RNA sequence: ACGGAAACGCUUUCUAGCUCGCUAUAAUUACCCAU
């Protein structure tokens, strides 16, 4: 669950809980999750955040249900993405996405994940 | 009774869909980096009248000045009595009134192959010596959007025989816009405005446009 | 102590509009704690002793020290810092953390550690709880971008 | 004296070009790297930005001594036609690259065509251990002919050069045939031909009789 | 039947109902259905999902009727596919595929089946 | 017989100039299975 107050510090604490590359101490603290892998998940959400500002919710919810396909498929393979969606509660946040304000909150919640990934990188 | 006021109705059915830039705010973290100007209550693309005035003036400025005007006030007396001039106490309250163009065919773009009225174009640059990339996401309106365009001309009693000279200028301003672009990154596409269904009607009485709509062939 | 009110006007404005709109702008400085400057508007009412040691000489020198000792940044970088300083959502804390880290990647690596001492010091005063140093740097960027504007 | 010169060349492919975008909600086991389409007709298009980005960056090794680090450092024969934002007098210089959409909609048909964009499966093979990594990218098909619509813009500054500024256009229409018009370029992907060029005067009564015959060599 | 809201959690519950390899407890919980077998069914649907976005429905319905051939032929042999199309209501979903929106829904419904197969594997 | 009366916050102004969705990538590997 994430509200309009806490959808950022949940996303900050999520990135800090991503377990680093403790192996191979040359250039340490790198994440198993990589940048271009995470942007694939953002490009999904950062085209619904645009269309939610223009369209209504009911003419848009077909692409919203396909996020639950994509966030599982991108995490079902290449296990470092599964490390994200279990720690950052992505699949639980898609359970509560019933309105445009929450659609614009989760699509903005993903942008906080990309922000602190780039900051703590 | 030599005060009339006429309107040029038109239909801006464009190609190479246009990017009249709007809110240059700090955008989202992976979203559209430069949106277009929109109606608030419908979130549809508009073409504002100010983007139609300065664009059609500078195209007409290159034809009717006889010297390079370093200011819009330094345009000749045929531009300033249409688009208005602030340094003249005689050419204020300029003759032309341009209104913002809105989507006419919002229903005709519905039930066809497009869904959203704006498409986002992905446009990286390439660094010259290191060949890096910097991706752009420039929103622009879709191809065959048609915009209702209206062009209020005000026949003041000081107009005399100039009414027919202005229509040689406005039609030529509508003919340069069909050659140059309209707003945004025009040397990379984004222009190609076609003005169709050009006709003049008198929204205020006592003028006869019977011998004028042939000029808008 | 004393308390000042400064109002920035153009030329040929009437003095009755000048002296009143700064006369009722020190009244906003007589109500802060009575020891306060107020700059150009009813907000920016900094404590005066705090205005010099934490805006006019602390931050505005370090903003001047950066952009007069580098080459590739400019007014576009300053303007997007002001816009992120005016709003300040909780989302704009993270959105600014991306925007400053993205520009380390873009510099020429002979200025990256210089910019890194700027953004670790800029993002320090942006994210706080006292809400004090934020509007100070919102003001310190105004007086820097005022003094560098070409005709 | 003011004039506009249009260049109606025809961009015909030989190897299918991939001017990409990104359909963000693509599919699994489908095209994960599409081409940019027309948003209504869903025909593949060539933008003017991919043309202008390949005209300039191939004429920046030929008509540019003291090779440029940035596009602002082009040595003022290239900046005169491609624009230069870091200059007092070269901003928006004299060329407009309109988008080349599609011409042979029904000449590709009656050759046997299911879709106007083919899909190519491509497989990054890991050299060690023979791991496979497939990808599916779209291509505009082989005999697709596009509508190149470059527009030149004559002021009173152009004097003697006018004609100097077409050999750089003719070579930009020639240096790109030796290269790829965008694409996942190294492998095929836009070995393209610029057929039957034709310059015409669409405004201002300028003669192009000596101008056409230097575009046929 | 599947609508624009429920075409994913039906597909999630379908994969969980696939009976595992309860035999041979070394590397357990493997499915009788395999990955490269399922991708043969997806490649059918994930080339109509591309052509539906470009073409109309009426110039495309010949390949749609051949899905009912393929999903029966691939399941008529090698019975683990028949375990899929009876549990995941594939042949019932092809009865209602009358429009492009439903064609893009079933072809997207198959992608949710491949997603949770890869995730629960 | 109102610190009143008459008075358009208004005229002029293109969100514009520059910018390649690019870079690397053999649809391939393995040799059996059923009785």
């Amino acid at each position: 669950i994430l509200t309009d107050e806490n959808y950022v510090d949940i996303a900050e604490k999520a990135i800090l809980k991503l377990e680093r590359n403790t192996r191979n101490r040359k250039n340490p603290d790198a994440f198993f999750l990589t940048t271009s892998k995470l942007r694939n998940l953002l490009s999904l959400t950062s085209t619904l955040f645009d269309e939610s500002k223009v369209k209504e919710y009911d003419a848009l919810l077909d692409r919203i249900a396909y996020l639950r396909v994509q966030f599982v498929y991108q995490a079902g393979r290449e296990i470092a993405v599964k490390d994200l969606i279990e720690k950052a509660q992505i699949l639980e946040a898609l359970k509560e996405i019933k309105d445009r304000e929450t659609l614009q909150r989760f699509c903005r919640y993903m942008e906080a994940l990309v922000a602190y990934f780039k900051f703590y990188g | 009774m030599t005060f009339a006021k006429i309107k040029f109705s038109a239909q801006i059915r464009l190609e190479t869909g246009l990017h009249i830039g709007g809110s240059d705010a700090f955008a989202a973290i992976g979203a559209i980096n430069s949106p277009v100007i929109k109606d608030p209550i419908t979130n549809l693309p508009i073409i504002p009248g100010s983007s139609l005035k300065g664009k059609m003036r500078t195209l007409l400025a290159k034809v009717y000045n006889e010297k390079v005007a370093e200011k819009p006030s330094d345009d000749s007396d045929i531009l300033s009595r249409l688009f208005g001039n602030s340094k003249d106490k005689r050419f204020k309250m300029g003759r032309l009134i341009f209104r913002d163009a809105f989507l006419s065919n919002a229903d005709e773009l519905d039930s066809l192959g497009v869904r959203s009225y704006t498409e986002v174009k992905f446009e990286n640059t390439i660094d010259r010596i290191t060949a890096e990339a910097n991706p752009r996401q420039i929103e622009r309106a879709i191809r065959n959007s048609t915009f209702d365009f209206e062009l209020i001309y005000e026949i003041t009693d000081e107009n005399e025989n100039q009414v027919e000279e202005d229509f040689k200028v406005i039609r030529d301003g509508l003919k340069l816009l069909e050659l140059d672009y309209l707003g945004g990154s025009g040397s990379r596409g984004y222009g190609k405005v076609a003005f169709e269904n050009l006709k003049a009607t008198t929204v205020f009485g006592n003028y006869d446009v019977k011998t004028l709509n042939e000029l808008l062939t | 102590t004393l308390s000042a009110g400064i109002g920035l006007f153009a030329d040929k404005t009437p003095i009755s509009l000048m002296a009143h709109q700064t006369g009722e702008l020190e009244e906003a400085a007589k109500g802060n704690e009575k020891d306060s400057i107020s700059l150009f508007s009813s907000d920016y009412t900094f404590k005066f002793d705090r205005f010099i040691t934490n805006v006019y000489d602390d931050k505005l020198e370090q903003i001047r020290y950066f952009f007069n000792h580098q080459d590739e940044r400019g007014k576009n970088f300053i303007y997007k810092l002001i816009e992120l300083l005016r709003n300040h959502d909780r989302m704009n804390m993270a959105r600014l953390a991306y925007y400053l880290t993205r520009l380390e990647e873009l510099t020429r690596e002979t200025d990256r550690d210089k910019f890194k001492t700027f953004k670790n010091l800029f993002y320090s005063w942006y994210t706080n709880k006292n809400d004090k140093d934020r509007k100070e740097a919102e003001l310190a960027l105004l007086l820097y971008i005022y003094e560098i504007r070409k005709d």
